[PDB]
RNA sequence: UAAGGUGAUAUGAACCGUUAUAACCGGCGAUUUCCGAAUGGGGAAACCCAGUGUGUUUCGACACACUAUCAUUAACUGAAUCCAUAGGUUAAUGAGGCGAACCGGGGGAACUGAAACAUCUAAGUACCCCGAGGAAAAGAAAUCAACCGAGAUUCCCCCAG
RNA sequence: AGGGUGACAGCCCCGUACACAAAAAUGCACAUGCUGUGAGCUCGAUGAGUAGGGCGGGACACGUGGUAUCCUGUCUGAAUA
RNA sequence: UUUUGUAUAAUGGGUCAGCGACUUAUAUUCUGUAGCAAGGUUAACCGAAUAGGGGAGCCGAAGGGAAACCGAGUCUUAACUGGGCGUUAAGUUGCAGGGUAUAGACCCGAAACCCGGUGAUCUAGCCAUGGGCAGGUUGAAGGUUGGGUAACACUAACUGGAGGACCGAACCGACUAAUGUUGAAAAAUUAGCGGAUGACUUGUGGCUGGGGGUGAAAGGCCAAUCAAACCGGGAGAUAGCU
RNA sequence: GUUUAUUAAAAACACAGCACUGUGCAAACACGAAAGUGGACGUAUACGGUGUGACGCCUGCCCGGUGCCGGAAGGUUAAU
RNA sequence: UUGAGCCUUGAUGGAAGUGUGGACGCCAGUCUGCAUGGCUUUAAUGUUUGAUGUUCUAACGUUGACCCGUAAUCCGGGUUGCGGACAGUGUCUGGUGGGUAGUUUGACUGGGGCGGUC
RNA sequence: AGCUUGACUGCGAGCGUGACGGCGCGAGCAGGUGCGAAAGCAGGUCAUAGUGAUCCGGUGGUUCUGAAUGGAAGGGCCAUC
């Protein structure tokens, strides 16, 4: 009685996992009530056919779109920019709908702030290559322009 | 009856021989237990009288399938 | 088929026949009370008592048919529990009991033999029990052989007391 | 051949050898029709709680023996040309 | 007939007639007999059917040794001066007979063991439902009233109607004797006898079945029989006995 | 009161009474391979087993043997 | 909780001063950790493997109560309560077991038994 | 009393005594041994009791056997329990 798990299971469940346990706790208990399933090797395919189509199937399935950042590795036409101040340095901030004004037409339009540098966001030069939120692993690149006027 | 409704299993005959070697009639018969089995299947409890053996054999075919024996042989459950 | 006939003890009576419906023989039919598996219920066999449908210039009542159980199928119904199963009625099919031996299976003695007796024997006999056929059962190699080969099963003669 | 006929019958009677016969119902053969039914080729697949094993019994001429082979009440349990 | 021995007062037989016990099958050996003879003979089956075919096979012509093996020899033992068993006599197949073996094996006969049935119409116990007990005695408790006590106690009449209570027919039993004992009767008759409102008695129907029932217990009773019923089968049990 | 129906009616059996011993109820016990059932539509003032056998006065010693009851050390000890 | 194995972080094989429990410590040591201050002898976990104990419930028991099939003291399904991996049963196994069964329980013998003998 | 292992192994003409199973006596042969200068004597004890068939089984030896073949198990043979 080895059987394949379904939903969780205390000292032994993982959602699928190959486990071995005494033939009461099954044919009493896990099955007839949901939860596991003899190993009857017709099976051991069916919940490994899975394994494989899953865990190395759609967990590539995510790689069609490479950091996201495809053909925009030469950055993005400069509209307008990002803002300015302090007649020379520094002085104004990115209101919650602002780091697109620039790069604003580029990809698909939006407005939100999924904020990454939870700091005083530095005020100095102007153009600068961090990061933003792209998705929860990849990146992007490209630069801020200015405005004189 | 003692049968096993699975597996056919009924008792047997044998002698008993002591250590004279003395043949006495006597019968072996099967470890039976009658069990309230779940089936889904059919949402219920069918209660056949096993055997274990009969047990582990459902154990491995399958309830429907060692169910769906005695539907094919006439037997009621 | 026919010139004789109506079985016997068993005559007699009243009759039927003789060239084709006397009788006799044979094929196919009809009729086939009651009891008996007996099956509408019952029951001390050959008896008692029903229900439902019918049916009568006298449509009271009394005659006629159908109504057992079980199994497969089907239709219609239908609980605890709302679906669903269970259950319920109805219908069509089938079974049922009897009977020699042979046959397959389930179970299975003892006297007796061993010059007592227990392993052993009698014996897988007698006997009970179930099932089937004209036969049954068995049967086309995970069989033998022996370094050559054979080629299912069944039965007979040998091998061999 | 046999039987009967007032005693023992080839030739008295019934028979016998032989040669023939059925409107009907059936048996078995064939030749056909009906309902089926599947045929042939290629490419596959090739019988697991099974074989084996412990325990207890039973079958094998074989009485557990040094005892292979078979069946299985109980507990277990493979390989896959 | 049995016996050491039977006129024996030991068995058996009333008498006649009919019946009534050493068989059959297959093996196996020996004798007789016949064929063929170092050979003899076929089985099943085939069949042109008592022929013929079939020589599968059996016995014999070669023994010794546990055997491997050797072989008119061989085994024994390192080997035997030797020793044991063998070489020197014909077989085989029918037929009849004499024995044996396996079968009921010359005929009849147990008490019994085992299997499967039939019996609680006699009887034991129990269940249901019904019936019966003439007549005559004794006179418990309780009650009433008197007398009694301080009041109870107590006490007398009467009332009442208990009891595996008394006597005694019916009914149920069966202690004694005689008769009977090829009976009137396979357990009685007669004269006496115990119980007789009770653990009583009886009708009808029911239930319990054989290593079982039931038993106020005798091993009693279970259809004229019971230390294990009756019928049928195993079954021609076995019988070193008569 | 019962008994050997058919050679024994008794001093035998039974008896009310006594004791011992089992049984907490799906009782013990009993018929029964089981199911079912009696015990009991009862429940320890009940139900079974055994012996004694109204009643009166009583019922002593013995636990080695046999039987029965209890014992969570050790010795010995089956399948496995 | 507990006997034993493996995996590990602490024992055998960013300095010096103002400060602490346990200890075979060669008999008188030093440690093993506790604060700070410009492959083999040792303790806890993760565990793997058996033993013991609590509890759980979901097999299994219910000769409690109820609902339905059902006008039903059977049965079955369902609900609920109590119990519960115990009880019970199958196989195997040691013990007890005249309750039952099959038998044995010699011969000689101045009858038999006893004695005696073989 | 000295030296010793003849309380040897294979055999055995020929006799006894038994229904039989068996038991007994035995010179002589071969090998090899002890004692004796030698002839020679020794196959237990002056003789006659001091015992237990067969089966099953154990142990040593021994290829005799050994189920396709080679081995092995088991069987035989001799020794002994
Ligand atoms: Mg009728
Ligand atoms: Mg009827
Ligand atoms: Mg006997
Ligand atoms: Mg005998
Ligand atoms: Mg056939
Ligand atoms: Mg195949
Ligand atoms: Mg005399
Ligand atoms: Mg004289
Ligand atoms: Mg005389
Ligand atoms: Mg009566
Ligand atoms: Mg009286
Ligand atoms: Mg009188
Ligand atoms: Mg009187
Ligand atoms: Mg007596
Ligand atoms: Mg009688
Ligand atoms: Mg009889
Ligand atoms: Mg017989
Ligand atoms: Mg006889
Ligand atoms: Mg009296
Ligand atoms: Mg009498
Ligand atoms: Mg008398
Ligand atoms: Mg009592
Ligand atoms: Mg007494
Ligand atoms: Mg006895
Ligand atoms: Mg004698």
């Amino acid at each position: 009685m080895q059987v394949i798990l379904l939903d969780k299971v205390a000292n032994l469940g993982s959602l699928g996992d190959q486990v071995n346990v005494k033939a009461g706790y099954a044919r009493n208990f896990l099955v007839p009530q949901g939860k596991a399933v003899p190993a009857t090797k017709k099976n051991i395919e069916f919940f490994e056919a899975r394994r494989a189509e899953l865990e190395a199937k759609l967990a590539e399935v995510l790689a069609a779109a490479n950091a996201r950042a495809e053909k925009i590795n030469a950055l993005e036409t400069v509209t307008i920019a990002s803002k300015a101040g302090d007649e020379g340095k520094l002085f104004g901030s990115i209101g919650t709908r602002d780091i697109a004004d620039a790069v604003t037409a580029a990809g698909v339009e939006v407005a939100k702030s999924e904020v990454r540098l939870p700091n005083g966001v530095l005020r100095t030069t102007g153009e600068h290559e961090v990061s933003f939120q792209v998705h929860s692993e990849v990146f992007a690149k490209v630069i801020v322009n200015v405005v004189a006027e | 009856s003692r049968v096993c409704q699975v597996t056919g299993k009924r008792p047997v005959t044998g002698n008993n021989r002591s250590h004279a070697l003395n043949a006495t009639k006597r019968r072996f018969l099967p470890n039976l237990h009658s069990h309230r089995f779940w089936v889904e299947s059919e949402k219920r409890f069918v209660t056949l009288r096993v055997s274990a053996k009969g047990m582990r054999v459902i154990d491995k075919k399958g309830i429907d399938t060692v169910l769906a024996e005695l539907r094919a042989r006439g037997e009621k459950y």
